[PDB]
């Protein structure tokens, strides 16, 4: 099984 | 009309630093990884001698959601969460036979945030022998579902509660089970 | 203790129709109770739900690599997974266990419930049945519904309100994809 990456969020 | 749906859930929850990351199927766990040993856990043990999962991989997105959490929190002006309480039902796992191994099952749906504190009482007194729970398991409508068991010999002798304590709860909700 | 709580989910979902053939992917982050940012392989880029998640979007959108993974995410993820987990999920088939019994010991003559209790099986989809001398009660039905157990089983009571005569054989009828043939459990008013 392979996962999906977290996105960081935008910072503004 | 679907006929099945994977999902990845992952969650992060401040001011407790509490995470986690599971891999969920037509609402069933199939894994979640532990945060206190780094490792995956298959809610079934033959999932694991059949599949392989990278627990890192899991932490290094723990970390991302903590990172978001901080910013949507800023983002938002730090609005806090409305507290959802549980509903939470007793059940067995089969039909009772008295002096025949069974499991209680309390089954609690559609809260939020994902904190509780469940206690099994027997007879009034705490019970930690042979009892299990899955992690919080997510709904379509954003809040969760949580399970806990005990293994127990049905007697008309005994009185089980499922003691269940949540922030939106103005008291410690017990859900009764004896035999009828 | 009362200090307020802030709460973050992410969920990537993957929706499949007709074993693998048309396959959806569903990637949202949920801030407290609202989704604010997904991405809808049906859609091809990521939209925000909320305000709040407008300048996720914007930011991602405007990163062709970030795109072209999660455009392809369909093959590579949602249908990687199916193919390596589906010997023990989507093919697993676990055989009900069926019991029939009187929900109390009423007299013949005397309403009462006779329960159908179907229970540790997988998956979901059943089909539960009732019988009075052969023939289909579609009325006085009272069922649970599926019940999740939590342990990849589910259980159901299929109950039905009788008033028993002398010599009625009820019957609790089955369907599950684990079996070819219908499950049967037959109950017997005494003769009397």
């Amino acid at each position: 099984v392979v996962k999906q990456n977290c996105l960081k969020l935008a910072t503004k | 009309k679907e006929e099945h749906v994977i999902i990845q859930a992952e969650f992060y929850l401040n001011p407790d630093q509490s995470g986690e990351f599971m891999f969920d199927f037509d609402g069933d766990e199939i894994f979640h990884v532990d945060m206190a040993k780094k490792e995956t856990v298959w809610r079934l043990e033959e999932f694991g001698r059949f599949a392989s999962f990278e627990a890192q991989g899991a932490l290094a997105n723990i970390a991302c959601d903590k990172a978001n959490l901080e910013i949507m929190t800023k983002r938002s002006n730090y609005t806090p969460i409305t507290n959802v309480p549980p509903e939470v039902t007793v059940l067995t796992n089969s039909p009772v036979e008295l002096r025949e191994p069974n499991v209680l099952i309390c089954f609690i749906d559609k809260f939020t945030p994902p904190v509780v504190n469940v206690t099994w009482l027997r007879n009034g007194k705490p019970v930690t022998t042979g009892v299990s729970e899955t992690v919080f398991l997510p709904r379509e409508d954003h809040l969760f579902r949580k399970f806990h068991y005990l293994p127990f010999l049905p007697s008309t002798e005994d009185v089980y509660d499922c003691r269940v304590e949540h922030w939106g709860l103005d008291e410690p909700l017990l859900k009764h089970w004896e035999f009828d | 203790d009362t200090r307020p709580r802030f709460l973050w989910q992410l969920k990537f979902e993957c929706h499949f129709f007709n074993g693998t053939e048309r396959v959806r992917l569903l990637e949202r982050s949920i801030y407290n109770q609202e989704e604010s940012v997904r991405f809808d392989s049906d859609v091809g880029e990521y939209r925000a739900v909320t305000e709040l998640g407008r300048p996720d979007a914007e930011y991602w959108n405007s990163q062709k690599d970030l795109l072209e993974q999660r455009r392809a995410a369909v093959d590579t993820y949602c249908r990687h997974n199916y193919g390596v987990g589906e010997s023990f999920t989507v093919q697993r088939r676990v055989e009900p266990k069926v019991t029939v019994y009187p929900s109390k010991t009423q007299p013949l003559q005397h309403h009462n419930l006779l329960v159908c209790s179907v229970s540790g099986f997988y998956p979901g989809s059943i089909e539960v049945r009732w019988f009075r001398n052969g023939q289909e009660e579609k009325a006085g039905v009272v069922s649970t519904g599926l019940i999740q157990n939590g342990d990849w089983t589910f259980q159901t009571l299929v109950m039905l309100e009788t008033v028993p005569r002398s010599g009625e054989v009820y019957t609790c009828q089955v369907e599950h994809p684990s079996v070819t043939s219908p499950l049967t459990v037959e109950w017997r008013a005494r003769s009397e």
